[PDB]
């Protein structure tokens, strides 16, 4: 495991924002990995709207990269 | 020897407020009750979209972004001022970056206002995300020893 969530990160600017995973149960807790312009990983947690549309962001990001 | 992409990474130390107030404009500025940045570009064209300022300890990390969807104008110079002012200072000197030879066009000054901070990183990086491999001019400056910053994510203020 690269990474376990113990804190979450509060909101990121979506504009730093580069991919997101989801993290293994077996990691940490089961929650969102965030990766950043800097080349860095933090947790966030799924529940919270900013996170959700982070996520459809960089979703749209992907597509469109096809 | 085009960019598309500004971003402005300023570490200090250290620090002891974390409610902040931030602001892109003409004047773009991220201002807590005992610091205060501030920054100015001229004939940049990539456009600034945000900052951020996240604290862990006395440890914080912050700065200013560009997206990529535009290009330099080749035809001007990129300017970039950065002022790190202290709302308790007077001496108001300037920075050396660490020496370096750079393959993109670009005029920087970092001013430092009061002597606060024992700490203090401020890197600048101009990038051209059309590369295939990276491509990035990265103008840095210390005041002493490098922070390290990773583990501290890039929120936006609050």
């Amino acid at each position: 495991c690269n990474i376990t969530c113990s804190k979450m990160t509060s909101k990121i600017p979506v504009a730093l924002l580069i991919h997101y995973q989801q993290n293994q149960a077996s990691c940490g807790k089961r929650a969102i990995i965030l990766e950043t312009r800097q080349h860095r990983l933090f947790c966030a947690d799924p529940k919270e709207q900013w996170v959700k549309d982070a996520m459809q962001h960089l979703d749209r990001q992907a597509a469109a990269l096809t | 020897g085009s960019f598309n992409s500004i971003d402005v990474e300023i570490n200090m130390y250290p620090v002891n407020k974390t409610s902040c107030n931030s602001s892109i404009g003409s004047s773009s500025t991220i201002s807590t009750s005992e610091l205060t940045i501030t920054l100015t570009h001229e004939d940049c064209t990539p456009v600034f979209i945000g900052d951020y300022y996240s604290v862990v300890d006395k440890l914080a990390t912050s700065g200013f972004f560009t997206n990529d969807k535009v290009h330099q104008d080749l035809t001007t110079q990129c300017k970039i001022n950065l002022e790190i002012k202290c709302n308790s200072g007077r001496e108001s000197r300037q920075l050396t970056p660490t020496t370096k030879v750079y393959l993109m066009p670009h005029s920087e000054t970092v001013t430092v206002v009061g002597d606060c901070l024992s700490n203090l990183d401020v890197y600048i990086v101009y990038a051209n995300t059309d590369a295939i491999y990276s491509d990035m001019d990265v103008v840095a400056y210390h005041t002493s020893y490098i922070l390290n910053v990773d583990h501290i994510p890039p929120n936006d203020c609050e």
